[PDB]
């Protein structure tokens, strides 16, 4: 089975879909932001995105390129989001790492599944790697338990697309009108796989029409937006994003 | 076929320079690319279509010239300067161009974007989409915009829209980020005419394919006036188009030497360079695993340089496994040695050099210093020095 | 190989009788440095170790020969009509004025002169001279107008960098009519090791003869060239006509060809009812200027008119004098074509063919539309494309309002 | 038959001088004040006056002569404004030469322009861009009525062209120039005892002296603009001294 494979397992059971919210590392800062993620943790995070801020997001919209330009001004580090993990899992959260693959790359990609397994890190969802680049990636997410998230598109051809969900394991990120639930359709109908779903939710509403199809609601931007204007907006988010999944 | 990378675009196997580091959301599109690619590469029509082109209206083939009254600054060494500043355009370039922009319209894509650091790529893409009938879109950083109102209004007049991005350092690197950004959403009628030998698969194979003709012309014409193959052949490296058109030809030659020429700025020792071979190390980034500037973390670094088309923190993946397999030394040139290659260039020979071109001369001098009197160097002369008036006037002092 | 000289004038220098056109209208102080180019000259247009030099220097340093590009995409607006563009765009420092300047720098190496001196409009010439000057050693020096050169500051840089000394000329109308003036008088007091460079195909004998030489390669490439990609002889050659040079060099290989069309454009400027053009053959009528007898804008007392035009390298009050001969003869037609015309004919073909002509080429690709109009569907034109206009973009700019306030 | 200004040197060298031969261009300041100083320097001893016709583009003037016709021109000066100032100068009981670049007699007509000014008084023509091998009009239009035609030497005159030009020449022979125009006149005088007119940028007496041991004919044009502008007073001044340069005893 999957590492998250519980984590949706206890969310169908409670005719709910599961909560993914995304923070980057060091914004506005390093202790700032980890006392932002284990506030997704309190306000009912199912799992956390923790993402890695680099120079060069091509996939980032543009309130997380602009929060991942400020934490590198600031002077983050990988290994601050390590640190952030391991913060998460003591709190008792279920954390994944989002990030970009040369800063894996420079640290090792064993290297870097061992030390995110060691710090509590349940998988790692690439979405500049895919699966005709991820040999290494693939050894070292079965040494060290890791769960593989790789992302599909609408424009993915049905050959790749199977081939992207044979490769995954944990849960498979589809990013993004009735484009994204013809794109949970097309997986679903050729894998059992859970499916997160993220195309810029913002309140308690979007979020229940995404957890009508969907076994996970990926929150990012909206999160970063209420935390800029302060901590205590982003639990209250949190908690109405926390709602619409029951729903 | 014998130095092309496998299917998956990776050279020298088990090093894995190159592949394709992009999102899954853009694998459609880039496997159109290779099909139609490897489809009309061995088209006769479309061969034919090219060298009409290259011919009538860039004008190759482009001559090779001996620069005698360089010779006593060379060691008495015999330069030839491949003279590619004397195409349409003014660079080596249009040869990339004319053959993506033919693609792009065998594709049945009506739309083209590129990139651009301070515009001559954006020139060369709006001056083959004005040829074919193509949309054109360039991208542009929001620094050089600013400073180069008269490249923006070239691109302008060949009936080009241009985009000044103001995301991250608004500059070449970032330019390249958002014809990314633009190509995953507009895929379905859009083509990305990039403008070097790097990228993810098959654009460094493609390009350097297009810029084949630069090294296939010089080696046939070197035997013509000197009688035998060179000595050297030298070139400067930026992203690698040119240098791997140049260099490609004589890669099977065992007495020819193959020299690329990166910018190292005011000086590798200062961190303000362009060196990535020099001062960088093995990386994924904009869609390849090759050389680039990055920190210890992976982030890429700043890069400074006074040419613009060197200024670039990457290159491209087959001259990493180039310098890997030991075929081709690449050495730093730095900003004061090309501007003396430059005046130098001038006052001798007439001939008014880019100033990326100026490093391969300068680099040219040393080489033929370590040869001695009698050897032969082809030097890769990419492009002119017109757009560098200015740039080299206030370096000399002759503006006031 | 020597070509034949079946139009050349007497050796007097005169087109059309020994009191026709051309002829040398200079002071006595001048005659011996003349008579001198006008021996080395006719000793070296035969030597075939001459004829080599240049061949090997207009080949693998000028990028020789050109191509004859069709511009399939201006057909719909030249009346259906077939127009191929002569890429003389594609020479060595841009325009066709490289092939003067090799054949006359070489010439002055031949004599052993040490010295050269030229004029410029606003620096096209300047910059070819010194590039020659620079590739064979010779010291040079470019006159040029107060005017221009405060207005051209990147090109008085070009040719410093060039290794060439540059000259504010601050008398007279302070332009190109002027600077001549002052490269004349320095040749009059340094003929001793000085040589003049002329731009054009004007002047004293022989250096309307000897300017057409040295771009008759153009007119013969093209005729082979037209032959080839057409099948046949085209039906007209065209191109713009400031002083003549590079009209002559493309006309001259079809003259003694029947059904070939020979037209030159002139430079209208705002009108030729206006009194702001530089239409030498439309307004203006014969007389002795800059060392011939040709024709130029004059008022009644035989008074030099300022001319205008949006191209510099058009913008000149007179004309060569094998043209004069031409026109009067019948064998070529010399039309006017307007600033808007031409401007008009700049940017179409920057958006049909990626190709940004010089703004004096522009006057010849407009002509040549409207001539295809006049000739109809299927009819070839050959253009003379004398340059590329990378030195007339932020001209153009300001033309289209690509640059604002 | 002998030359119009034939007499005038047989005059001169019988009292044992050179000839002043004066310039002063049509119009500067305007066309009543140059005719005013023409007048004035008959009266003050010039035996010749050259009426310069203001050009546009005047390669062989001097900066002085450049700038004075260049005012001229902006004064709205005509080419009929000269014939007049020679009719004022034979008036005055002066003889006046025409010095023009050959344009404006072309414009004119060069046998309509031959026709008016031998008409108007005047005595011959200076053509300083007009050599030998173009002149056949003006030969033919100075036999007819009667001009001396006054060609130009230099000191870089090969043997063959100098033999040419004074051949071609009546009146007297322009030498236009260290030891340069002693040796210049010196080869005109080895072929023809034509007289000979010396132009040396001549600004004093002392100046006018040195050239009349060896020349027939001294010629002083900058320096008289120089002096007009100053005035007329200045002007008579500087003749009377040029005046008394060329007169050796
Ligand atoms: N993910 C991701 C990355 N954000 C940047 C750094 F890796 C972004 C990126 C991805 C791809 C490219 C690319 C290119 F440069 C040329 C071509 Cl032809 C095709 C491409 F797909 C460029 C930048
Ligand atoms: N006298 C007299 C005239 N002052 C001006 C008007 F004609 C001056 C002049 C004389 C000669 C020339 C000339 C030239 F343009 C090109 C060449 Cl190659 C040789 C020349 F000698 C130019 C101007």
């Amino acid at each position: 089975a999957s590492r998250l494979g519980p984590v949706f397992d206890s969310c169908r059971a409670n005719n709910r879909a599961a909560l993914i919210g995304y923070l980057p590392t060091g914004y506005p800062d390093v202790p700032a932001s980890v006392a932002a993620m284990t506030a997704l943790v309190e306000s009912g995070c199912d799992i956390i995105e923790v993402g890695v801020p680099y120079s060069d997001p091509g996939m980032d919209g543009p309130t997380i390129a602009r929060a991942t330009e400020a934490a590198l001004r600031g002077g983050v580090r990988v290994r601050d989001t390590l640190a952030a993990v391991e913060a998460i899992s003591i709190a008792g959260g279920r954390a994944v790492v989002m990030t970009y693959w040369n800063p894996v790359l420079r640290y090792g990609v064993d290297a870097f599944a061992r030390d995110l397994a060691a710090a509590g890190g349940l998988g790692l969802i690439t979405p500049d790697l895919i699966p005709d680049e991820a040999q290494q990636w693939l050894a070292a997410s079965e040494e060290h338990r890791l769960d593989r998230i790789f992302l599909v598109a609408p424009s993915s051809t049905p050959e790749r697309l199977a081939a992207t969900v044979e490769a995954s394991r944990g849960f498979v990120y589809a990013a993004s009108s009735q484009a994204a639930p013809e794109l949970v359709g097309r997986v679903k109908a050729v894998s059992d796989i859970p499916v997160g779903v993220g195309l810029g939710v913002r309140s308690r509403a979007q979020a229940a029409q995404i957890a009508q199809y969907a076994d996970g609601v990926i929150v990012g931007s909206a999160l970063v937006t209420a935390l800029t204007e302060g901590l205590p907006r982003l639990r209250a988010l949190t908690g109405e994003l926390a709602a619409g999944v029951r729903l | 076929t014998s130095h092309d990378p496998d299917s998956g675009g990776h050279f020298g196997g088990p090093s894995g320079w190159g592949g394709r580091y992009v999102p899954e959301a853009l694998m459609a599109v880039i496997e159109e690319v290779t099909a139609a690619y490897q489809k009309e590469r061995v088209s006769q029509d479309f061969l034919d279509d090219l060298d009409r082109l290259q011919a009538n209206y860039a004008g190759r083939p482009s001559p090779l010239y001996e620069a005698t009254r360089l010779s006593q600054h060379a060691g008495s060494a015999r330069i030839f300067l491949k003279r590619e500043d004397l195409n349409h355009t003014g660079s080596h370039k249009i040869n990339n161009v004319l053959g993506q922009a033919l693609l792009a319209r065998r594709m049945g894509k009506t739309r083209v974007i590129a990139e651009t650091g301070a515009g001559q790529h954006g020139v060369a893409t709006a001056t083959a989409c004005a040829l074919l009938g193509l949309d054109c879109v360039i991208y542009m950083g929001g620094i050089d915009t600013a400073r180069q109102a008269l490249n923006v209004a070239r691109m302008r007049l060949l009936g080009a829209e241009v985009v000044a991005v103001q995301t991250g350092s608004k500059t070449l690197k970032d330019a390249i980020n958002e014809a990314f950004r633009d190509w995953v959403a507009n895929a379905d009628n859009t083509y990305y005419c990039f403008g070097t030998a790097a990228g993810p698969h098959p654009f460094p194979t493609m390009v350097r394919d297009f810029q084949r003709i630069i090294g296939m012309e010089a080696r046939v014409q070197i035997q013509g006036q000197a009688g035998r193959l060179p000595d050297a052949v030298v070139a400067c490296v930026g992203g690698g188009s040119n240098a791997i058109g140049i260099f490609h030809a004589f890669l099977d030659d065992p007495g020819v030497r193959l020299v690329g020429f990166e910018a190292a700025g005011d000086g590798v020792e200062t961190g303000r360079h362009a060196a990535t071979f020099t001062a960088g190390s093995p990386g994924a980034f904009h869609g390849s695993f090759s050389y680039l500037l990055q920190d210890e973390d992976g982030q890429t670094i700043e890069s400074h340089s006074i040419s613009a088309g060197l200024d670039y923190p990457g290159v491209g993946p087959e001259h990493a496994w180039l310098k890997e397999a030991g075929r081709v030394d690449y050495r730093p040139i730095t900003d004061s040695e090309a501007m003396d290659a430059f005046g130098l260039l001038c006052r001798m020979e007439g001939i008014i050099p880019a100033i990326e071109s100026a490093h391969a001369v300068a680099g040219a001098l040393k080489l033929g210093v370590e040869l001695g009197r009698g050897a032969v160097i082809v030097v890769n002369l990419s492009g002119r020095g017109d757009k560098d008036v200015e740039t080299a006037a206030k370096w000399f002092g002759l503006l006031g």
